[PDB]
């Protein structure tokens, strides 16, 4: 019987923890994995808190058939103590 | 809206400098940028925040192919920021700065940050036996730092006053009891030389000390010991650690202070050995500073030169060293395998 | 050409919470002038031990902020480091907006104790309407959100120093150990009749005259006793695991003696310290008091403060009797202060 | 060397592993070699 909308009874205010990580690939033209291999990069954190321990990773060649001739960069959550964290992210190529 | 503050700030301006010569020069032969960095100096007063030296012998790139840039790079801090301003000389034969280059502003530093001069000096010029600024081919450089703090008046009625406490030299003061010796009570003895020393600052400063002295040896034997387990030219540097407080002649001579440092529990100038130890890693001599770490019982050397092992492997299995630990030392090699498997 | 660049790409570590204030019954603040109105201490939670507060003046301040209220960010603690802070400051109305949103335009700099905000914040009389549903139920419900830059470098190409975590400069704690426990001095002082025990070494190293007394004529003869008969014991403890342990915890409460212990033996750095904390107790009604004691015990630090002090608060220290007597009994001091106003 | 290198978790406990490190290191570190990777 009814059950509209739950009200919070306090104001909506967040928390941002913005850092960075630059990552230089040494002699990308001779890495030379093939389709489907990986190259995952050197585990990073915040600074803030290290308990979420960040890595990015690489595929020189993309891995599946749609990105036959793409570079396919990931953001990988290597540990975090048994809560799920809710980050936003952004890569570029200097 | 511009934002102020209605309160009085002290504009703090801690100053040191560093005197730094680099042997045989002319034969470093570190061409491309490939950097030719120094030892860690710290301020003086607050230890706990060390700065750094680094040059490139030939300016990277062709835009600065002739000169010899130069730079100041932080290694660690508190997580803080700090605002120094430094200043680049060089000292001449007579030992009076000739070329000068000054920074307009207070720059802003991190752990990891270096700023300085691109195209300082151009090294022809340097090199040119006229100027004469190459004696015995050494080539010493003066860095004068500026530390500004800008601490707040200390809270309390008023505002404040000017000039505030001049960093007390408690550290030398505690020291003054070992270079003029300043009338000992008990005689040392490193492998039939003759030393001075105390009794309280050892015993205050070293627990295996402290329970050497009480437990059958102030009764008899209170004046003499006889040390036959180290040598003399670092028990000088222990023991102008445990009276001043600090060790400059420390990333030289690390190997063997560490044992020493062990064997009595100076905790503090184990740690920073370690410190030392960890800086000057290498694939060449790995295994020798595990090996070193793991008799000594370090801690911090063992997860450091593991991890920079897991890293190097590519290249470390190669060296001889590896064979020796691993022939010789097996129970350390199994448990890299468990730090790489934990890692894995 | 001189410049300096990095050589290391720009990254910053922007750290943005927030914090929701409330006051109960802010019209019922007796508002008077100069006052102050402090929130309790908060932090982000990953703050690395570093605690904010702001600060309300409900009137404002001397003259042309008296129909205002203003509005200061206060950092009250942080591990003695500049933090780089980017404030905003706004008021959520009854329908839960904010209002009177107006930010920082530029990063500034914060340190333990150091308060930035926004003189004439908001005009009161504005505030006050009910028109405006600035105070549902008379209830003022300030927003701050504060975003601390922290311009971190984080590079892929090795972490050198790694994880250090080496000890704090606990120097003072072993030597502390000396003291209590007592542990087997060797020399006998004496403060007008109570015995207590204590070392030779420190002593003379710490304080010259301290070698003069006990290398000449003594060691032959009078070693093991001598008596210091010209200081309270109370004080003297505090003096001896000062010149032992490097600090001195009870200084302030008891300052007015440790500058004529200090300077008895000519502890140079104890009387200075000792000299700025006579100095941040200067007041008008004891400056004389102070200046007197700095020109006895020859001070040279806090003489020159005292004199400047006076020099400005010359206008009320003349009434009181402190300042007749030294006048009317030593001359000469009144000479050189008059000599340094003209 | 491919199913210690999958099962090093528990294999560490076991005594004929330690028989192999105070016995046989080159095994062991050619196991750490294959594991690198």
């Amino acid at each position: 019987s009814s059950g509209p909308v739950a009200e919070s009874r306090c104001y909506t205010q967040i928390k941002v923890v913005k850092f960075s990580y630059m990552w230089t690939i040494n002699n990308f033209s001779f890495c030379r994995e093939e389709m489907g291999e990986v190259i995952k990069s050197s585990t990073f954190s915040s600074g803030a808190n290290d308990k979420l321990k960040w890595c990015l990773r690489v595929n020189p060649k993309g891995l599946d058939e749609e990105s036959k001739d793409y570079l396919s960069l990931y953001l990988l959550l290597v540990s975090c103590p048994k809560s799920e964290v809710r980050a936003k992210f952004k890569f570029s190529i200097l | 809206p511009v934002a102020e503050s209605r309160c009085y700030t002290q504009i703090k301006v801690v100053k040191f400098s560093y005197m730094w010569t680099i042997n045989n020069f002319s034969f470093c032969r570190e061409e491309m940028g490939e950097v030719i960095k120094s030892s860690t100096f710290s301020s003086g007063a607050n230890d706990k925040l060390k700065w750094c030296l680094r040059v490139n012998p030939k300016g990277l790139d062709e835009e600065s192919k002739d000169y010899l840039s130069l730079y100041l790079l932080l290694v660690s801090c508190p997580k803080s920021e700090v605002r120094a301003k430094f200043k680049f000389s060089i000292l001449n034969a007579k030992g009076e700065e000739t070329k000068a280059m000054e920074s307009q502003r207070a720059y802003r530093f991190v752990q990891g940050k270096d700023w300085g001069f691109k195209k300082f000096i151009r090294r022809d010029f340097l090199l040119d036996e006229a100027n004469g600024l190459l004696p015995d081919d050494k080539l010493t450089l003066f860095c004068e730092v500026s530390v500004v703090q800008d601490s707040v008046n200390i809270s309390g009625q008023n505002t404040m006053n000017m000039v505030k406490v001049p960093e007390c030299r408690l550290a030398d003061e505690l020291g003054g009891l070992w270079e003029n010796s300043r009338f000992t009570d008990c005689c040392l003895c490193v492998a039939g030389q003759e030393f001075q020393a105390h009794k309280a600052i050892l015993a205050a400063r070293s627990p295996v000390f402290s329970a050497m002295f009480e437990h059958e040896m102030e009764e008899s034997k209170k004046n003499r010991v006889e040390i036959n387990d180290v040598e003399p030219e670092v028990f000088k540097e222990m023991m102008c650690f445990i009276y001043t407080g600090k060790a400059p002649n420390l990333d030289k001579m690390a190997d063997d202070l560490l044992a020493a440092a062990d064997k009595y529990a100076l905790e503090r100038l184990k740690v920073m050995c370690e410190d030392a130890l960890c800086s000057n890693l290498s694939v060449e001599n790995a295994a020798e500073i595990l090996i070193l770490a793991d008799l000594h019982s370090a801690d911090q050397l063992k997860t450091q030169a593991v991890d920079f092992i897991n890293y190097h492997a590519s290249d470390v299995l190669e060296t001889s060293g590896w064979k020796s630990m691993v022939v010789s030392h097996p129970h350390l090699v199994a448990e890299a395998y468990r730090s790489l498997a934990s890692a894995q």
